[PDB]
């Protein structure tokens, strides 16, 4: 299993994989109980009022000031039972993802995707960037710095605003300069979205109540794909967008969708990014990887005593699949770069995960959500690692009946409808 | 992130 331990929220802290920690948000915060579910991956069963100082409260703005697709409940994830279920739910989704070859490939890439040690201002020394770490309270009450790649945390004010958040640098664009940075994914396994089976209905903002429920494993996979791009520092600048001209409802409102999102969804959506810009990006990131190789070659000493320079150089050699010649020099091989870049951007996509999970899902990112449902995937009678909602040897096994909110209505409680509110 |  991906998660060797089936943690209980109330399990006693041990200062190793169950501990109170603080994150480098440049601000003050009380320690929060966190769980290390796998090498380099932690889960914090708390609403995220930490990564953004301006989002330190679950207080919702005005009463009509926010987007149609949003859901607020300041009380969500405030009790121990909720946090216990949140932990078990997130764990279950990681196992579901890991049970597929594609998921195993993606999670392996994420674990190997250690944020680059580019914190040194002296080119002859290799140093870590502290915002790619968390401070763990040890048994003696003292703090120890631990590098990590991923943190799954509860959502902020808007419960359904799932996204990757990461701490920036004063001058370096860590998610786009090849370096990478620790990713904090705001996510909840306790809610899901409703979509429509018909493409012309699903992509219309005035039609559909949301008959089918999105499998949350796909939703989490979507964020993990973004996390992968960001951990390898190859995320596409959000300023690069597709001026949607394939949906009149998007067009008439001048809606623009980032290439990063189209890439992440994959399938036909990825084709909206033309060859010219696609090649520009590839070359751009190829150069970024070359800089990493050059930086590694200049480093003659390592800062700290957590690892040897030799070990860290090998760590990044493996991460970026660099070539190490006779002179021990590192360089970027075009073929290896294209292979890794393509793996991270074309193999790991939402559309491909849908094929692996064998679930019904939106056919494009360019649609309109219909509703949001409260769900509970922890009970095996409701959802399993292997079949999601479509439980084998039951009436829910075929035709995605488990995802059919009308047939499997006991597994979904509609909280809000979005149709007509766009 | 999702859009619409
Ligand atoms: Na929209
Ligand atoms: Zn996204």
């Amino acid at each position: 299993p991906f998660v060797n331990k089936q943690f209980n929220y109330k399990d006693p802290v041990n200062g190793v994989d169950i501990a109170y920690i603080k994150i480098p948000n440049a601000g003050q915060m009380q320690p929060v109980k966190a769980f290390k579910i796998h090498n380099k991956i932690w889960v914090i069963p708390e609403r995220d009022t930490f990564t953004n100082p301006e989002e330190g409260d679950l207080n919702p703005p005005p009463e009509a000031k926010q987007v149609p697709v949003s859901y607020y409940d300041s009380t969500y994830l405030s009790t121990d039972n909720e946090k216990d279920n949140y932990l078990k739910g997130v764990t279950k989704l990681f196992e579901r993802i890991y049970s597929t070859d594609l998921g195993r490939m993606l999670l392996t890439s994420i674990v190997r995707g250690i944020p680059f040690w580019g914190g040194s201002t002296i080119d002859t020394e290799l140093k870590v960037i502290d915002t790619n770490c968390i401070n763990v309270i040890q048994p003696d009450g003292s703090y120890r710095s631990e590098e990590l790649n991923l943190v799954i945390i509860g959502p902020s004010a808007d419960i359904i605003q799932f996204e990757c958040k990461s701490f920036g640098h004063e001058v370096l664009n860590l998610t786009r300069n090849g370096y990478g940075s620790t990713q904090y994914i705001r996510f909840s396994p306790d809610f899901t979205f409703g979509f429509e089976e018909s493409l012309e209905v699903d992509t219309n903002p005035l039609l559909g109540a949301g008959k089918f429920a999105t499998d949350p494993a796909v939703t989490l996979a979507h964020e993990l794909i973004h996390a992968g791009h960001r951990l390898y520092g190859i995320a596409i600048n959000p300023n690069r967008v597709f001026k949607v001209n394939t949906n009149a409802y998007y067009e008439m409102s001048g809606l623009e969708v980032s290439f990063e999102e189209l890439r992440t969804f994959g399938g036909h959506d990825a084709k909206f990014i033309d060859s010219l810009q696609e090649n520009e990006f590839r070359l751009y990131y190829y150069n970024k990887f070359k800089d990493i190789a050059s930086t590694l070659n200049k480093a003659k000493s390592i800062v700290g005593t957590t690892a040897s320079l030799q070990y860290m150089k090998n760590v990044f050699k493996e991460k970026y699949l660099l070539s190490e010649d006779t002179s021990g020099k590192f360089s970027v091989d075009k073929l290896k770069f294209d292979k890794l870049y393509k793996m991270l951007t074309e193999i790991y996509t939402e559309d491909n995960f849908v094929k692996f999970f064998k679930v019904l899902n939106r056919k494009t990112y360019l649609n309109f959500d219909k509703a949001v449902f409260k769900i509970n995937i922890v009970p095996k009678v409701n959802y399993t690692i292997y079949d999601g909602f479509n439980l084998r040897n039951t009436n829910l096994a075929a035709n995605f009946n488990g995802q059919n909110t009308e047939i499997n209505n006991m597994n979904f409680t509609k909280l809000k409808n979005f149709t007509g509110l766009f | 992130r999702r859009f619409c």
